[PDB]
């Protein structure tokens, strides 16, 4: 896409902003890894939509990334 | 005699048409993130 833009902005303060960084690399490992998408357009709605729903239910939302899409994920495959 | 009752219906209203606008490739995993850091504290770019 000819004009294109990656960057956002030289302020880099807060460290929690470079989280964007750690948290980038998790989901597109665990998207490439486990293109749940590519095997059923359903099974990467339901994640979605719980991944978003257990992000709010908890209070600790300053948790790490990692727990996140942990939860979302067994809580999809969960009986 | 009088009138059974007072009907409503548009008026004079116009609408406008807006069809465009869409992500691929990084929104597949940005939607994951942006969620994390806009349900975390707060949006972040």
């Amino acid at each position: 896409m000819d004009n294109s833009a990656s960057k956002n902005s030289a302020i880099s303060s807060s460290i929690f902003c470079e989280k964007y960084k750690q948290t980038k690399e998790q989901a597109l490992t665990f998207f490439q890894e486990h293109p749940q998408y590519m095997r059923s357009k359903e099974d990467e709605e339901q994640l979605m939509t719980e991944f978003k729903k257990v992000l709010l239910e908890p209070g600790s939302k300053n948790l790490s990334i990692y727990q996140t899409l942990l939860a979302a994920h067994e809580r999809l495959q969960a009986l | 005699h009088m009138d059974p009752l007072t009907p409503d219906a548009s008026e004079s209203v116009n609408n406008i048409l807006k069809q465009s606008g869409a992500w691929s490739g990084d929104d597949k995993l940005q939607k994951w993130v942006r969620v994390y850091l806009d349900r975390g504290q707060e949006a972040i770019k």
